DNA sequence: GCAGACACTACGAGTACATA
DNA sequence: TTTTTATGTACTCGTAGTGTCTGC
């Protein structure tokens, strides 16, 4: 099998979720944070022709950056990984799929509860600002029938009170009150526009980011509030 | 059957580790106190400490989370340094369990000295996240848990059963072993050997199983295997007789014979002289053997140091 | 210093408001002030037979043990806690001493040796050079000083006084005075 | 042969280290208990401890892995500090053995005090990786292995053969030595000298070979070499004579002579004074020597601690 | 006879080059030649205990005679991480010249060395082909058993009445030739044979004695002993931490030099007092203090002028 | 192309612990 | 009127020096 700068790209991303990854034969890759805070899944170009466990995902993505695009990835006769570049050959380990934290099946979202979208451009403006503004916690609520995001700094106001930042996401059509609170630490997804499906049942709830390329599902936090 | 098998493993004291809280062999009040919890449906903070290993702590930690359907994160205590708490443990605890499950962090074997600072950072953490998430701690030695942490936890103390519980718990293990035998294909010719395994290393139910593993070499426990478990390799009659007669040439000769396992022989001696000698000579024989035992292993020539015990005895010991 | 009306701000305000953390650093460092060691309150409790005030505190089995070693009258019970000290409750160790050392009094001064650290140097530099230990290194100094005046040996060896070696011998500028002294009168 | 030769080395007690578990000279039940394992084809956690050196522990550790076709990692205990476990040992154990082999980590000589904390981190590790991977530990002194680790392991205890095994095992070694001789070109004129080597330092099969090396100086073992091996001294006359005469300058001088094997010399002393002194001085000589023996090995200067024995004797021992 | 012509100390520049030059008794010289015969060296421990016998010399020799690539290291300097870094950097390394690598450790029977010695158990085995170790000891028991197992333990000295006379003849003939080289003059030939008889087993002393009449070119336990006479403490209490280093040696030099300087019935006590202090050393937590308790015990009961 | 900015490494100082 | 033993190991903090990724 052969991996493309497009997919080597989508993986450096799943490295910010789990240091390792489980990939089974196919066009589809999933991973989940060890502590279950984040779940990613995607369908890909390059085709995955054998199963394997990768303990180091980000360091092997580092070693595949040193060969040519034409390089042929195969299971090694000796069961590890052989990367054959044209003039060269590299040997990288496999761990057993016990020490890498795989989800079982590709967790399907429920019927959503509310839905909005976000433009690629406006994701940039959030992440990039959070650093400066020290926005470590954000909240999706409604304002004037129009859903806004809100940045806060949780250490400064533990209460999510002085809202340091806000971005209006689109019109809110239905009728419900909600404050969903997401830890900036779980936002691991790559940039671009996402359809946003969030769901809540009492002390239940979750937020799915549906991208063009891969899907992302992020846990809410416990002070999150709503009637649904 | 009623027993759990992990079937993903061969090591047998780990193949049979209990799935639920009912399977665990526990003192009366300790079981009751756990069933109670599994009821309330939410788990408080809990410390489970041995200090004798293999009493079920790390099993019950995993158990409780199962019986409550916890959303659980298991952690090696010694891997649990401070920045671990800060990043992953804190992410986990701040995460909304979205299917409405108790979040529980099991920190196994947390009693290392080095982890003090991590445990300190933890003291304000367990308070901030107490609504969402709770912590179960396992330790061999409590004093390695800073006091402020024992305040915050229900401290349950394993392996100190009452005289009544010991007897009952053992009886429960003999049955539990028997049912393992049925499962593994080991056949029991004499039951006395299953009982003797349980009694021999009691407090610890792990080595109690892995002792059954290694005495099953031949696939049967017969009254022969019983000899090794209880092991008395003994005929001490030759020494006892020479001590009565207060001679040396004979004692001096027997010393190099028992130089082999001194630890065992000293036992079989204290055992059989205790009955055969006078009451105030009993208080002495312990002073005499007890001292000889202490300094063994400092003693250069074991054979000689054994002779010195024989002379010491023949002189002061008295009986008919 | 312009503007000439500035309500002189304290050392700290200047630092913090302007944000140069090395100023903040000299400022904080100002509070360094490090001593503590209430050890003698425990020790004096054991001498003068008074109220314990312990296990709430930090006890050095070695501090105590050693402090008491100053007085020949204690030795029997300091010694006892030596052979037997390891594996006694930090508290047990304190309960024993209290039930052991009978009278009480002590004034401070502990015993230390005289170090001609001229002479300490010459010995460690023989010990290093020849990979022999200290007692032999001694014999060395004597048969050199006695015969061969050992200026030569001091002459050839001076080459390595490596200033790190100096870190082993004494702790201060007296060290930098030796640096010169062995480089001198050979 | 039937014998293994490493051929990459000259040091001969290491040229002949047994390849398989059958080659090893072991007590009845200990062999049986290992053959049993090599069968099940998977290895449990195992602790193998002497405390007399060179009984076969570190050999059997390597053996078992061979007879099972383990995928093995060998480690110096003292190099085994905590961050070692964390990085390499943990990488290894988490690695899928892809050809389907048992992974086994042999931690040789793990009984240092300093390694306590590493052993503690290990207690939760051996449980997490128990399906894939197991640990074999070698130690001279058990007490240097934290109890929670002895719970997790099958603890097999070397060098305490039964009266029966000793005899068998020795017989096996006399044959094993003979075959080494054939191989090295040493010729045996008298067999009594091969038997005497084995008996002389028994528990320890290493110095037992390296004693064969150094008594082969002349390339034949004749009844002359037999003299040196069985030799000892027996010449205790110099000390016995100086003790009668109750002088010091002489005794004080003899001390450094016997400082070499103290354990032997104390034996030959108790043996020969027992006949040459009065009956109530016999009860004292045991007290005197018995005590001196106990504290040996605590004693800093062995030579001096031997002098202190001589003075003690010359004063109280009274006899003709 | 060998001379190392860049060295300034007698005993260091006249150190025997070969296993021949050394003066030894019978089974000693045989057993050494028998060893160098095989051209590869096993593990070896050498011990006197009566010092100045040639321990440390015979080691550097056996190496020489095998064309061994030899790393000499003092025991006192052989700490745990010394072993880890260099000594391992050494025995792990293959040699260009394809010789045997050998590590001499002089006087390994010191104290802190204890945990190091345990590191070696599994080291001496792990490079057992490349290299081997020669260990020197004044007291054996100060070498943990699992090392004594790995090593061949040869034990020096105690020559026959015959060896005596021949050795004494050798040493005298040897000293002469040294005087020739150094430009020291022999006025009488009974002064030479005095020196050899005087301190006989100890040839190092006897060469050290000679480096002390040599100003012309022709033929320290005092501090403690003085404080013990004076029966004071402030001084004794101060000296304890000084000798805390090698306790085993110090106790020897003490029993040696007090035996002459104290009364006859006080000799029987000094042994009881030091003999006991020796026994319990190594149980004793603070070695420095346990040494103080010896000083006090002595100053009180020891009586003399 | 560089210079600037961010992230990850390592060493030094401090601290605490256990065995001798 | 006081005042710090030796040897090994582990965790955390702080900073400074190294890198790579990025922006005229
Ligand atoms: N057997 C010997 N023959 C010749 N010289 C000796 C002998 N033993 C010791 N010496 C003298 O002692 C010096 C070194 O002694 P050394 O081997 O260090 O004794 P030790 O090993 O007992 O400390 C040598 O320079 C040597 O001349
Ligand atoms: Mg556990
Ligand atoms: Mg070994
Ligand atoms: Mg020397």
């Amino acid at each position: 099998m052969k991996l493309s700068k497009d997919t080597t790209a989508l993986l450096k991303n799943f490295a910010t979720i789990n240091s390792g990854i489980m990939l089974k034969s196919g066009q589809f890759i999933m991973t989940r944070a060890v502590n279950g805070t984040t779940y990613a899944e995607a369908n890909i170009s390059d085709v995955i022709d054998f199963d394997v466990a990768i303990y180091d995902l980000n360091g092997f993505l580092g070693i595949l950056s040193l060969v040519n695009d034409d390089a042929e990835i195969s299971q090694s006769e000796d069961g590890n990984i052989k990367i054959a570049d044209a003039r060269s050959t590299i040997f990288w380990p496999a761990a057993d799929p016990s020490t890498v934290v795989a989800p079982n099946k590709p967790i399907p979202f429920p019927v959503a509860s509310a839905v909005t979208e976000i433009k690629a451009e406006d994701l940039q403006q959030l992440l990039r600002v959070s650093r400066g503004l020290q926005i470590d916690t954000i909240a999706i609520t409604v304002k004037e029938g129009k859903i806004v995001i809100n940045g806060f700094n949780k250490v400064e106001d533990s209460a999510l009170t002085r809202v340091k930042y806000s971005l209006t996401l689109g019109d809110y059509d239905g009728e419900n009150t909600f404050n969903f609170i997401i830890n900036m630490a779980n936002m691991k997804m790559q940039p671009g526009n996402y359809k946003l499906l969030l769901w809540a049942k009492g002390k239940q709830g979750a937020a799915k980011f549906e991208g063009e390329h891969a899907n992302y599902v992020v846990a809410l936090e416990a002070d999150s509030t709503h009637d649904f | 059957s009623m027993i759990t098998v992990n079937e993903k493993e061969h090591i047998l004291e780990q193949k049979y580790r209990p799935s639920t809280i009912d399977e665990c062999i526990l003192p009366a009040f300790d079981k009751e106190t756990f069933k109670s919890i599994t009821s309330k449906g939410k788990i408080p903070h809990i410390i489970l400490h041995s200090p004798s290993p293999g009493t079920g702590k790390t099993t019950v930690a995993k158990a409780l989370c199962h019986d409550v359907n916890a959303d659980m994160m298991f952690v090696n205590g010694s891997d649990c340094k401070i920045d671990f708490v800060r990043g992953p443990l804190t992410n986990f605890a701040s995460a909304a369990s979205f299917d409405g499950r108790q979040k529980v962090i099991v920190i196994d074997e947390f009693d290392r000295s080095g982890l003090a600072e991590s445990q300190r950072h933890l003291r304000s953490f367990m308070e901030a996240y107490s609504s969402n998430c709770s912590i179960i701690i396992t330790a061999n030695n409590i004093d390695g848990i800073i006091k402020p942490l024992q305040s915050r936890c229900r401290v349950i103390t394993f392996g100190q059963p009452t005289d009544e519980d010991k007897i009952e718990m053992m009886k429960q293990m003999i049955r539990r072993l028997t049912e393992i035998c049925k499962h593994e294909g080991i056949a029991i010719a004499d039951m006395k050997v299953v009982a003797a395994l349980v009694k021999k290393n009691f407090p610890d139910f792990r080595k109690t199983i892995g002792e059954l593993d290694s005495y099953s070499s031949k696939g049967v426990l017969d009254a022969g295997i019983l000899s090794l478990v209880t092991n008395d390799r003994g005929a001490i009659d030759d020494v006892l007789e020479s001590l009565k007669n207060k001679d040396v040439k004979q004692l001096r000769a027997l010393a190099p014979k028992y130089a082999a396992d001194y630890s065992w022989f000293v036992g079989k001696l204290a055992e059989e002289i205790y009955s055969r000698v006078t009451p105030q000579s009993i208080i002495r024989m312990y002073e005499i053997v007890g001292e000889n035992n202490q300094y063994h292993g400092i003693a250069a020539n074991t054979e000689l140091h054994l002779a010195y015990l024989f002379i010491q005895l023949a002189c002061e010991m008295q009986w008919k | 210093s312009l503007f000439k009306d500035d309500i002189q701000l304290n050392e700290h305000q200047v630092a913090w408001y302007s944000k140069d953390w090395t100023a903040v650093q000299s400022a904080a460092d100002s509070f360094k002030e490090k001593a503590e060691n209430e050890f003698f309150e425990i020790i004096g409790a054991i001498n003068n037979k008074t109220k314990c005030s312990i296990a709430q505190k930090d006890y050095s089995k070695f501090m105590v043990e050693n402090a008491l070693s100053q007085f020949p009258e204690c030795m029997p019970a300091v010694y006892a806690m030596n052979l037997i000290g390891s594996g006694l409750s930090d508290e047990a160790h304190f309960n024993y001493l209290m039930a052991a050392v009978p009278r009480g009094k002590r004034y401070g001064k502990w015993a230390k040796l005289v170090e001609d650290s001229t002479e300490v140097l010459i010995i460690k530099l023989l010990a290093k050079r020849y990979q022999v230990n200290t007692n032999d290194a001694i014999n060395y100094k004597s048969i050199l000083t006695k015969n061969g005046k050992l200026p030569l040996v001091l002459k050839e060896l001076k080459g390595l006084v490596t200033d790190d070696f100096l870190k082993e011998v004494t702790k201060n500028v007296k060290e930098q005075k030796q640096l010169k002294k062995l480089a001198l009168e050979w």
